[PDB]
């Protein structure tokens, strides 16, 4: 019951304020509703509704779309495991020998395999400075055991 | 005024005076 | 290249389904105004609320002076005003 | 309507065989499609030249 | 000169008057539907097309409620050119072919509105004209679409010349909506009366009740079922590819690395 | 054995459960 | 035709259908139909002079536009 | 509800003819119908 | 060209959309 009298009072006050303001500033009888007032309120409502459906989609897509960080093999470790018992042939290379292919280099590879559509596709789709060069070392010295 | 004319309704309007 | 997952759940359906659910519930929230606005035009379209605020303020005055017997009596008036819509019409008449 | 099925063939003979004779067939169709209803009733026997 | 004459005779003229807004809007609704369905750079494109369908529908409502033939002419001209230029921005298709087709129907019905004119009586909800059962169902469905009801109200208020505010405009819209629904029901009860004191038809009860029960079942049980089903699937064989036994012996130099791999 | 008369009845009455009458 | 081919092919006549023919005093005109026939013929000629392996949906276009001409000649 | 839809449709008719003075007046009827439940009973009587 | 009179009008009427009058 305490909450009842509080609700009644709150509503009654809000009504009173509106009644008072209408007595202070009366609105002529039958005077449209002022184009601008309508445009404002209506516009805001429409924009709020736009931001309920479209804006989330926009934000979502924007964040998710960002994808793609170059990943190039640092080293080319070719272990040609030969001997069934003792696999060896571990002559391999690292970053100094590995050459991140440049834009011009990429064009070369793409053109080499241009006749085959999918071959060229692979190369071209992979971004420049993506295709890395496997300059694996072949010299030995490492005897085998 | 708009306010007074939209808050003028009374019971006399709803009397059944030949409402066709 | 590597692809960093900037989705969290699932862009394809997880986040999508959540979005749809949100829209629907926001739908109901917004309907909550423009659906039953006509069920209150009896408690919100009162021409002159001066007599009702007097009642309300008299309840407050009678609680400050601690004459709580009259609090019960003035509350009875408030609840009957709001129990019979026709008496509200009478009491909220513009002039008299 | 045979006058007109021939006009269709005239068009398509050009289309199929891509050449210079084909362009000429195309033109012959275009013309006898425009100025054609006239000579469908005036060339019935009166000079089908 | 000739262009001016064309435009004069498209504005002043001496033609009839039809209201094909209902059909124009329906064409645009189908367009919206197929673009929404056609989410398949592409998400961004489909999102821009969404905003577009929406904005154009709003502008159309404005010109309809303001009965502007000149405004519709301008809109049509602009839209025709712009939609045809969007065919050049294909870089982000059956969906697009259908979108073009239904937009062509919209352009045809829009062109009709301009060359006919706007009729005097433009107000009045399409689905509240007759008081049958189909009108009832369609109206209720329109009210069930998330934001169509409220958008219609606010939009109409902004264009239509009223003395009332949004609050009061929405009041008369609510009253009318409810009153229509009641009227349709009253009319159908007069058309097909139900005998006095005739149970409620066992089958009708079984149907509605059953559906409600099943819906309640799917609130509690079905989620549990789905959850368990997905989570239960567990277990992918993981076998050591190699057996690397490094018997680190020497404290200083750990050795004994004789070990094997998959063949062994 | 759901008749068409029953089918409309069912539909309309579920509509009444949500919407008025 | 604009749904089967694109660019300069079509996008001239469809635009004109929406902005000239359908936005006109009753029956389009005579010049519209003439320009339609003319454009379709020109398009055919230039596609024949090579776009390669040209398609001919302009056959059914030209012939429908000449059928309508016959219908309106008979009035 | 026939008498109430007449009121509602009269508001619509009076907005098309742009006689907005009567819009205010007919809105007053609508709000009083919905401000006094007893008058709704009278106005929504089946026959008269 | 939003005047101050229009600006108060707008504000008050959005308040009426939510709150009473
Ligand atoms: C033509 C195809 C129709 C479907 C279009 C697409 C479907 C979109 C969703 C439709 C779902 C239909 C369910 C309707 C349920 C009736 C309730 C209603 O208010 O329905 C309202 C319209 O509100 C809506 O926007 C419909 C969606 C309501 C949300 C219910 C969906 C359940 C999913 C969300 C679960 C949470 C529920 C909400 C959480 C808290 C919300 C505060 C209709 O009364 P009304 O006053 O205009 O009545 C006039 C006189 N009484
Ligand atoms: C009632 C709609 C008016 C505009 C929204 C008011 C601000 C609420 C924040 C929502 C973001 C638009
Ligand atoms: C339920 C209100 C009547 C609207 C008719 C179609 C609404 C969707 C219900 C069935 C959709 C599969
Ligand atoms: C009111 C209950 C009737 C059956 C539910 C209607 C369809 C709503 C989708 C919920 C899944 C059962
Ligand atoms: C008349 C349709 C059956 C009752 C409605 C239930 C919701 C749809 C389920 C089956 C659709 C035909
Ligand atoms: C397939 C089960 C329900 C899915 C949606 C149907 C909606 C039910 C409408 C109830 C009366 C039309
Ligand atoms: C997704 C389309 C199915 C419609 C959604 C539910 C409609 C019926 C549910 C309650 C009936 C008013
Ligand atoms: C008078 C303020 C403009 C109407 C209210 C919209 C919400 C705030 C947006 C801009 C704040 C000045
Ligand atoms: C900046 C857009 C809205 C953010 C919050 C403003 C709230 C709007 C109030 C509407 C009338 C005061
Ligand atoms: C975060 C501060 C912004 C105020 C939140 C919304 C206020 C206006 C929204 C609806 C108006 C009653």
């Amino acid at each position: 019951s305490w909450m009842c009298v509080e609700d009644i009072y709150a509503n009654i006050f809000i009504i009173k304020c509106s009644r008072e303001t209408e007595k202070k500033y009366p609105q002529p009888k039958g005077q449209k509703k002022k184009k601008i007032v309508k445009y404002g309120m209506g516009g805001l409502i429409i924009l709020f509704l736009i931001a309920i459906i479209w804006f989330p989609l926009l934000f979502m897509s924007l964040v998710r779309s960002v994808v793609g960080v170059v990943n190039q093999p640092i080293d080319v470790t070719v272990t040609l495991k030969l001997g069934g018992y003792e696999p060896l042939f571990t002559m391999s290379a690292q970053q100094p020998s590995i050459i991140p292919f440049t834009a011009q280099a990429y064009e070369e590879l793409s053109r080499q395999f241009d006749p085959q559509p999918l071959a060229m596709q692979f190369i071209s789709q992979y971004s420049p400075e993506d295709i890395v060069t496997a300059q694996i070392e072949g010299s030995s010295g490492a005897l085998w055991r | 005024d708009h306010a007074t004319v939209i808050h003028s309704g009374d019971y006399f309007l709803f009397e059944s005076d030949s409402e066709e | 290249k590597v692809s960093p997952p900037s989705l969290g759940f699932l862009a394809g359906y997880g986040i999508m389904g959540l979005y749809v659910s949100i829209v629907l519930v926001i739908g109901k929230f917004v309907r909550g105004f423009f659906s039953e606005i006509s069920h209150s035009i009896m408690f919100e379209e009162l021409p002159c609320v001066d007599r009702i605020l007097k009642l309300c303020q008299d309840i407050f005055l009678v609680r400050e002076t601690r004459e709580l017997e009259l609090e019960e009596e003035l509350y009875a008036k408030l609840i009957f005003l709001y129990r019979s819509p026709e008496t509200m019409i009478k009491w909220t008449r513009e002039k008299e | 309507y045979l006058f007109w099925l021939v006009l269709v063939v005239v068009f398509v003979t050009g289309a199929t065989r891509i050449s210079i004779f084909g362009l000429g067939y195309l033109l012959a169709c275009f013309y006898l499609l425009l100025f054609g209803t006239a000579l469908l009733q005036r060339d019935t026997r009166a000079r089908l030249v | 000169p000739l262009r001016r004459f064309f435009h004069d005779i498209l504005h002043t003229k001496y033609r009839a008057a039809t209201d094909v807004y209902a059909l124009m809007f329906l064409a645009d609704v189908v367009d919206f539907i197929i673009i929404i369905f056609g989410f398949w750079q592409v998400p961004e494109a489909f999102l821009v097309m969404l905003l577009i369908q929406f904005s154009t529908m709003v502008v159309d409502r404005a010109l309809y409620l303001r009965k502007t033939v000149l405004g519709k002419l301008a809109f049509q001209v602009a839209l025709v050119l712009a939609i045809h230029l969007w065919m050049f921005f294909i870089l982000p298709n059956v969906v697009a072919q259908l979108w073009y087709f239904v937009k062509c129907i919209y352009f045809a019905l829009s062109a009709y509105q301009i060359r006919c004119g706007y009729p005097t009586r433009i107000l009045g909800n399409f689905l509240t004209k007759k008081y049958n059962h189909l009108n009832l169902f369609l109206f209720q469905g329109f009210r069930l679409v998330p934001f169509l009801v409220e958008l219609r109200a606010v939009m109409d208020w902004v264009w239509t010349d009223t003395t009332l505010s949004l609050s009061s405009w929405m009041c008369v819209e609510d009253i009318y909506a409810n009153i229509f629904i009641i009227k349709c029901s009253r009319e159908t009860e007069k058309k097909y009366p139900q005998p006095k004191g005739q149970k409620k038809k066992k089958i009708v009860k079984y149907g509605m009740g059953g559906l409600i029960i099943l819906f309640l079942i799917a609130i509690i049980w079905f989620p549990l079922l789905f959850m368990s089903l997905v989570r239960s699937v567990v277990g992918v064989v993981n076998q050591p590819i190699d057996v690397t036994v490094t018997l680190k012996l020497g404290g200083y130099e750990p050795l004994f690395t004789m070990s094997a791999q998959q063949p062994s | 054995c759901c008749e068409s008369s029953d089918c409309l009845e069912i539909c309309m009455e579920c509509c009444g459960i949500c919407f008025p009458s | 035709n604009h749904m089967v081919t694109a660019s300069a092919g079509s996008l001239v006549l469809p635009v004109l259908v929406f902005l000239w023919a359908m936005l006109s005093i009753p029956r389009p005109s005579k010049r519209f139909w003439m320009t339609a026939i003319v454009f379709t013929e020109i398009a055919v000629v230039v596609k024949y002079l090579f776009t390669d392996g040209y398609i001919k949906y302009d056959l059914v276009q030209l012939m429908a536009l000449f059928f309508h001409r016959s219908q309106l000649l008979c009035y």
